[PDB]
């Protein structure tokens, strides 16, 4: 059959709706070679980091903590490389990513969904149907935010104005 | 430096001659394929004309070298 | 982790290289922090 | 099969895939359609901030042509997936009209660019002057 | 369309299971070790694919994927050379001041006092001086900054990942069938036209659009950061026209065949650039463009899918005369069914090309400022002579493996192979006689001179002063090459190389190149070369020709390529295999290449390299002592080895103390090798018995019963440590000597 997204491209054949958010889009054929659990692991991880980054880029413009000096987020990266806070964040992410390595091994061995860490403290996933719609929304937001974060950082480079101030000006 | 010349109809003449020469001569010599209307196809035409631009380029450059042009 | 990959890491050349690289590394570190130990200091 | 006037004098169709030939021809058709209609449109009216051939290098320095190349390059990567999957395996009039107007557009565009070489002018400008 | 792509999909499963089962590839080794010999037997035969598998298809698939793995290693290595140039080097300082800063791209960590190796190479830098000539390559490329070296290192890393992916993909996912590999015409068409011709053409485009403008600006004297970036040469044709005005005409002179317009940048100057001491890059650009056309034309010779072209089998089968029976019939079948026969040819060619590369690069120095970097010139000559000698001996190793294994007499009746094997006694007896004659009349001249010089009879010597052996043919050929510009190469402006005669080229007050005169000493050492090459051929040719049978052992092919002996009978048949002639011929290769690199080192120091001074006179490194002292063995011992080992043995406490240590370490390893070469296995097995007894006494005997190494492995260990120690000692001596004095 044909891909739902691209009508004239054939369906990849490793993508038969097994993973939510599948629209049959995979022209370069990475699912014909590589494991889709690993690729969905990577898609959801990149997407969650990007979603947090876009929220951070905007909120950091709106507010910053009193103990830290006020500055733009790219300058924040460089300041906290030299200050020590960046190493703390890198270390704690690396610490969590150790048990993430264990989690990815559990996914490869079949006993875990690729983005599932059982992280539902506030019980928002009331029912299975609600979870399916929520994870479709998570996939769509994750992809959209990857595009968005690239835009903010690259535009900041080209025009040295922050995202809220760039919308505010021009 | 050997003297070459800007393109004129004599250069065109040498190219055309070598090209036709290579068509006819190749048509006989080639061992796998109405003197030119039997078994003449695109790879034979493209090969004879490639040897035609090789013989013709050599002929143009040599005749420019010696002064015949 | 896969048991066949862990069985490969248990092969003699891998363990030999890892063990003596670890051994070499703590001799190097001990001579970095405590260099030129010609004698037991006493 | 559309636009078949029995015109293959050198018989290229015998020594290259007919699907590859048709996809290449229809791509050439549509590109020259856009190029010729654009060629006349540039002289008719102009977008803000802004000849036939010199404009290529007047546009590359801004970064416009680099941008258009990047987006055509993206689409052409998906289109190379399309043509490989094509190759690895009341409307017929509309396709035939497309193919005829596209061949006409290739001739027209070739004409306009060499006329630019002749006179340093665009198509309808040459007609006006 | 009989040339077609054919692929098996998903042949081999990507599993870690066989990784955990060492020896899985052969029936003997897969049942596990019982003695320590199994361990050695595991590593020895592992890449011998045609000993594990019967089918030519699976063998071909393993070879194709192993070639991608080798390419991945080479790309990672290149990426590391570029990264170390970008990050740990003084390349930028070298670009500003080449004739003063010494290249260095390796920095050591401070651990046990070893930071003494970070010597003062110049340009505000401390590190190990590097002699691979990468800096001169990068300057010829027009790199001019460390940032572009970071992009090259990344390009190497991306290619390395793509090659290791392709090897996995083409063994485990998409493996070609045997009929794909058995397309010699298609492969040659693509490797001549596509690999070589397009490669030359693309490099010619880089030289014309990037190397030539950047290097013209550098040799004018413009600072590296003042030089425009390479793409502004590509877009703005006006600046390129300012450097070379022919670019104002574009590609109209190319297509209309008015090629003499392009003489600004496509020259035939010859000689060297006076500023850099290197080849004119306009000459190298015209050279690569000319090669590209020839290689692409060469690529249209063979027939693939449209009737035009040659059948390679028909070419071979037609060449037969009255002396040679059936002629070259049956050679096509051999060379498309035997991988070893192809490897024998390609190894002999790669080794020959590497020796030619060695000769041509010192005599016609191609890179800017490489001619006056004397450590690099000595290093790249010595390195490519050793690669050449090794690859040449591997050609005879795999000719022997072909004869023992892949040769079948039924398909080789009365052709050229059959006829060579049927007069191999006449071949080996005439070669043996040549080697005796040429050892007497080359080395005996040295022994005659030592005796006469010792006896006080200096008029009875073979020397320039006394009886003269003049190399008249080589001197005459040098005359022809000096007369050639304007005469037999009329459009040439200078000679191909100043070694033949002509001017002295000086760069940074150091000689780039100057005529290399030939005298009695040059005649003698050239016949030394002819002698050592002849006997090495005799040992390898005798091994290939007698690999299957002899008068001694009539059934040598049933014992194989590599067997130790056939017993103490028939007087003793120790070292009778073809493998043992490769074993003995690598010693004679070592002897040959050692005298070649010693001849090069002493002759260049004595008569070419040095400092130009007032009045145009040149002071050479060892002051012209080659002529009167390379005529005796005592002269080579005293005035070459003893005199020039001063720098290596006095190097302790300096940055060259590493060479001082490697000199001794290699002297040690060399001596240690003779323990394996002069001894026999039976002694070591009986000694191991008593050591096993002492382990048995303490109940600590191993379950893998220790054995002395096999007879063949004892020979291989001795040869490997002999080669390592001898070459390593020469490496340390050559490098400490030429870094100190050159
Ligand atoms: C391919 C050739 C090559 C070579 C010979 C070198 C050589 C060197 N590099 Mg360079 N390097 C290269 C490529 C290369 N590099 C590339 C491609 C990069 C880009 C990523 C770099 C980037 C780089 C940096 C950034 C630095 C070096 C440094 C060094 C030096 C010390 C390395 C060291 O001790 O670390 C040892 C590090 C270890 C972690 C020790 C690992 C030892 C393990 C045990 C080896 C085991 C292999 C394993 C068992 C194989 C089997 C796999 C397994 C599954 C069984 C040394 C001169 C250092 C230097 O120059 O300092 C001044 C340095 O800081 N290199
Ligand atoms: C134009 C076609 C072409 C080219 C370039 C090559 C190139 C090569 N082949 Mg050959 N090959 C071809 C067609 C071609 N092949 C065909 C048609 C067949 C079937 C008969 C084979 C069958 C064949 C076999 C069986 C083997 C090779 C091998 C090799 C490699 C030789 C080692 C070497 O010098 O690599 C180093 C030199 C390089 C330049 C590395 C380049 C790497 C890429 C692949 C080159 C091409 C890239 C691309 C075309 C360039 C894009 C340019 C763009 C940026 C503008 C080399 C990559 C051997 C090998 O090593 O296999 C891996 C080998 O065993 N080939
Ligand atoms: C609970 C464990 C823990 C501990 C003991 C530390 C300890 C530290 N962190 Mg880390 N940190 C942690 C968890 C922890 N962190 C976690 C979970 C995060 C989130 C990923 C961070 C993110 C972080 C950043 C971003 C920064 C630190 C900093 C610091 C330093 C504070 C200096 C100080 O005491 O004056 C201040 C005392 C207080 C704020 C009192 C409370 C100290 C090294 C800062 C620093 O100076 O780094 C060198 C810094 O900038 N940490
Ligand atoms: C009938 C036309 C014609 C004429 C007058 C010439 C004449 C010449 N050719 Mg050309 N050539 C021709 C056809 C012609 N060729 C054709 C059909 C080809 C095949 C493509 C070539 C290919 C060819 C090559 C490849 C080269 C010449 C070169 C030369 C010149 C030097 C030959 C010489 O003395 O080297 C003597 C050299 C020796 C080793 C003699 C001993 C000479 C003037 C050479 C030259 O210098 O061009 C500038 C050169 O490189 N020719
Ligand atoms: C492929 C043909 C082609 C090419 C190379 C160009 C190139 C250019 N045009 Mg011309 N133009 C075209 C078609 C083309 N145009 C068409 C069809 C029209 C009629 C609507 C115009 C009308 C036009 C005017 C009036 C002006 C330009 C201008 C320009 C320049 C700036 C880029 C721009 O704004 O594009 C404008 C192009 C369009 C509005 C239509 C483009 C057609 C398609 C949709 C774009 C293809 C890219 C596509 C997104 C990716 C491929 C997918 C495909 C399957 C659809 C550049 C010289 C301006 C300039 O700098 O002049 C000095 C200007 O004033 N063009
Ligand atoms: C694979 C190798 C390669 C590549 C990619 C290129 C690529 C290019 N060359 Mg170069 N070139 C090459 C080999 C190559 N060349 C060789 C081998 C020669 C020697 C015959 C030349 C001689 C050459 C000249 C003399 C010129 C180029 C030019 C160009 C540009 C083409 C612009 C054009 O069509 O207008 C060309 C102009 C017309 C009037 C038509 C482009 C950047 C042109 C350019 O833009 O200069 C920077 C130009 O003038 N090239
Ligand atoms: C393109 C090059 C090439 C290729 C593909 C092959 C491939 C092959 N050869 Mg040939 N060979 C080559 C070059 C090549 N050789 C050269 C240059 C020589 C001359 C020395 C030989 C001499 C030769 C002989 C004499 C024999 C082979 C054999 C073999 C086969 C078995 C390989 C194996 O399992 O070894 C496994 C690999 C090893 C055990 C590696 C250890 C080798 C040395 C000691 C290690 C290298 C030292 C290192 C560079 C420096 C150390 C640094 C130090 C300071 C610590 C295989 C078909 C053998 C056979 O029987 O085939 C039927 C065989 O007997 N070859
Ligand atoms: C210094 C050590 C040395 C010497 C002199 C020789 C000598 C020889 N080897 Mg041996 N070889 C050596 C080390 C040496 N090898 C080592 C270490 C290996 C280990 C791998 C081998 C392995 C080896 C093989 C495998 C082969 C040789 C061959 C040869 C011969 C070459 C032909 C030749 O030159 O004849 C001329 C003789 C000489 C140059 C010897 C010196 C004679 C000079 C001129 C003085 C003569 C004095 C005179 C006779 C005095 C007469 C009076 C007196 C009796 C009182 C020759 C007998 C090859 C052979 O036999 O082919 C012909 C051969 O195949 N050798
Ligand atoms: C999982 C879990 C929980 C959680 C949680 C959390 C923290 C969830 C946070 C989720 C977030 C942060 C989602 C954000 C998505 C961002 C998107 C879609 C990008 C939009 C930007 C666009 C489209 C743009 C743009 C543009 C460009 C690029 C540049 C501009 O010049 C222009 C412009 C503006 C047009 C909790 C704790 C609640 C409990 C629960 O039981 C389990
Ligand atoms: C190094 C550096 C830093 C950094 C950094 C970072 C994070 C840099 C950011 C990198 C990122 C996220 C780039 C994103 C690129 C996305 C693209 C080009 C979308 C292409 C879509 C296309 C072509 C079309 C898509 C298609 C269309 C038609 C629409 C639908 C979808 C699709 C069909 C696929 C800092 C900040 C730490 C500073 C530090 O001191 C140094
Ligand atoms: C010493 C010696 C032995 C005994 C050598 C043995 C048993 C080698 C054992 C050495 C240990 C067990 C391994 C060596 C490892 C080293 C640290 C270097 C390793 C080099 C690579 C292989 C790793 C022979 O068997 C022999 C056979 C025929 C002729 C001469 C000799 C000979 O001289």
């Amino acid at each position: 059959d044909f891909s739902a997204a691209v009508p004239f491209l054939k369906r990849p054949s490793n993508l038969d709706g097994a993973y939510i958010g599948d629209v049959g889009f995979d022209p370069l054929g990475f699912s014909d070679v590589f494991d889709l659990r690993v690729l969905r692991e990577a898609e959801l991880k990149h997407g969650r980091f990007a979603m947090l980054a876009v929220l951070g880029f905007i909120v950091q413009e709106l507010y910053t903590f009193p103990f830290f000096p006020k500055m733009a987020p790219v300058d924040a990266h460089d300041y906290f490389v030299k200050q020590g806070g960046g190493s703390q964040i890198i270390f704690w992410i690396s610490f969590v990513e150790l048990f993430g390595v264990v989690a990815l091994f559990e996914t490869l061995q079949g006993k875990r969904e690729p983005g599932d860490f059982a992280f539902d403290p506030l019980g928002l996933a009331k029912d299975e149907a609600t979870l399916e719609r929520y994870r479709l929304a998570e996939v769509k937001h994750a992809r959209l935010a990857m595009i968005a974060i690239g835009g903010f950082i690259h535009q900041y480079w080209v025009t040295k104005q922050t995202v809220l101030e760039q919308l505010g000006n021009f | 430096v050997p003297q070459t010349v800007a393109w004129s109809a004599k250069t065109g003449a040498v190219m055309v001659l070598s090209n036709i020469l290579c068509i006819v001569a190749g048509r006989y010599v080639i061992q796998v394929k109405s003197g030119s209307f039997a078994g003449f196809g695109l790879p034979e035409l493209l090969a004879s004309t490639s040897l035609g631009h090789i013989v013709g380029s050599g002929a143009i450059l040599g005749l420019s070298y010696v002064g015949v042009l | 982790m896969d048991s066949n990959f862990l069985k490969y890491l248990s092969t003699a050349p891998v363990l030999f290289t890892v063990w003596l690289s670890f051994t070499a590394s703590f001799i190097i570190e001990a001579n970095r922090f405590f260099p030129d130990m010609l004698y037991f200091p006493m | 099969v559309p636009g078949d006037a029995g015109f293959d004098p050198l018989t290229i169709s015998a020594w290259l895939d007919s699907r590859w030939l048709r996809e290449a021809e229809i791509k050439h058709c549509r590109v020259a359609m856009l190029a010729a209609a654009g060629c006349i449109a540039q002289d008719i009216f102009q977008f803000p901030g802004a000849k036939m051939t010199a404009l290529h290098d007047a546009a590359v320095k801004a970064g416009s042509m680099g941008q258009m190349l990047f987006w055509i390059g993206f689409v052409e990567a998906i289109s190379t997936a399309a043509t490989i999957q094509m190759l690895q395996g009341g409307r017929a009039r509309m396709e035939l009209s497309e193919i005829k107007n596209g061949r006409l557009a290739m001739i027209g565009f070739s004409g306009m660019v060499h006329h630019y070489f002749i006179t340093g002018k665009g198509p309808i400008e040459l007609l006006t002057s | 369309k009989k040339v077609s792509i054919t692929v098996d999909r998903d042949p081999v499963a990507t599993s870690f299971e066989k990784w955990a089962q060492p020896g899985h590839f052969s029936r003997t080794l897969a049942k596990g070790p019982k003695t320590t010999t199994w361990i050695w037997n595991l590593h020895a035969d592992v890449h011998d694919f045609d000993s594990h598998t019967n089918s030519l298809e699976d063998i071909s698939r393993k070879i194709f994927s192993a070639h991608f793995g080798q390419l991945s290693i080479i790309f990672l290595w290149l990426s590391g050379m570029y990264f170390h140039g970008a990050r740990f080097s003084n390349y930028s300082a070298w670009l500003s001041n080449p004739t003063a800063v010494k290249p260095s791209a390796q920095v050591v960590w401070p651990i046990v006092g070893q930071e003494v190796l970070n010597g003062d190479v110049g340009g505000g830098f401390q590190g190990v001086q590097v002699t691979s000539g990468f800096f001169q390559i990068w300057r010829s490329s027009g790199i001019t900054s460390e940032v572009e070296l970071y992009w090259c290192a990344l390009a190497g890393l991306i290619m390395s990942g793509l090659m290791i992916f392709a090897g996995w993909f083409h063994y485990h996912k998409a493996a070609p069938k045997l009929e794909w590999f058995q397309n010699a015409e298609s492969m040659l068409n693509h490797h001549l036209s596509g690999l070589l011709g397009l490669g030359c053409l693309s490099w010619a485009g880089h030289q014309i659009h990037v190397s030539l403008p950047v290097n013209k600006l550098l040799d004018a004297g413009v600072a590296p950061q003042e030089i425009p970036l390479p793409h502004e040469f590509l877009v703005n044709r006006d600046l390129m026209a300012q450097l070379y005005p022919s670019f104002s005409k574009g590609l109209v002179p190319f297509f209309t065949l008015n090629w003499s317009e392009y003489s600004d940048f496509l020259t035939f100057k010859g000689g060297l650039n006076p500023v850099t001491g290197g080849l004119w890059l306009s000459d190298t650009a015209h050279h690569h463009l000319a090669l590209a056309v020839l290689f692409i034309v060469a690529g249209h010779m063979y027939r693939t899918n449209w009737g035009i072209g040659h059948s390679m089998k028909e070419i071979l089968e037609a060449h037969k005369g009255p002396f040679t029976g059936e002629g070259h019939k049956g050679l096509y079948e051999i060379l498309t069914t035997s991988w070893h026969a192809q490897l024998a040819i390609n190894l002999a060619m790669l080794g020959s090309v590497s020796i030619i590369v060695a000769h041509h690069m010192y005599a016609m120095p191609p890179y800017p400022y490489i001619a006056t970097d004397y450590p690099t010139q000595l290093s790249i000559f010595t390195h490519h002579m050793w690669i050449g000698g090794f690859c040449v001996c591997g050609g005879a190793a795999h000719a022997g493996i072909f004869m023992v294994r892949d040769y079948n007499p039924a398909q080789n009746y009365n052709n050229l192979l059959d006829r060579v094997i049927r007069h191999r006694d006449a071949i080996i007896s005439h070669l043996n006689w040549i080697c005796i004659f040429l050892g007497f009349h080359s080395f005996g001249l040295y022994i005659h001179n030592d005796t006469m010089r010792a006896l006080g009879r200096t008029q009875d010597m073979f020397s320039d002063t006394a009886i003269q052996l003049k190399p008249v043919f080589a001197q005459w050929v040098q005359s022809i090459h000096t007369l050639a510009p304007g005469n037999t190469t009329p459009n040439a402006l200078a000679t191909a190389s100043y070694a033949f005669g002509g001017d002295v080229v000086a760069v940074g007050n150091k000689v780039a190149m100057m005529p290399i005169s030939l005298g009695t000493a040059d005649f003698m050492v050239h016949h030394i070369h002819a002698f050592t090459i002849h006997v090495t051929v005799l040992i390898l040719l005798k091994g290939v020709l007698f690999s299957r049978n002899s008068r001694l052992i009539p059934d040598k092919a049933n014992l194989g390529f590599r067997f130790p002996c056939d017993g103490p009978g028939r007087g003793g048949t120790c070292q009778s295999s073809a493998w043992d002639s490769v074993f003995l011929g690598l010693f004679w290769m070592y002897n040959c290449i050692s005298v070649v690199i010693f001849h090069f080192s002493w002759k260049m120091q004595s008569d070419v390299w040095g400092t130009v001074q007032s009045d145009g006179t040149v002071t050479h490194i060892t002051g012209g002592n080659f002529a009167q002292s390379a005529i005796t063995i005592n002269g080579w011992l005293r005035d070459f080895l003893w005199a020039q080992a001063s720098q290596v043995i006095q190097s302790y406490g300096s940055a060259l103390s590493a060479y001082g240590l490697i000199f001794l370490g290699a002297h040690f390893i060399w001596a240690f090798s003779l323990m394996f070469l002069f001894s026999g296995r039976g002694y070591w097995q009986e000694l191991i018995e008593s050591i096993v007894w002492a382990h048995n006494k303490l109940n600590v005997a191993p379950a893998i019963q220790p054995r002395a190494l096999s007879i063949t492995q004892g020979r291989a260990v001795g040869l490997a440590h002999y080669l390592l120690g001898g070459i390593g000692t020469t490496w340390a001596f050559f490098l400490a000597r030429i870094i100190s004095v050159g």
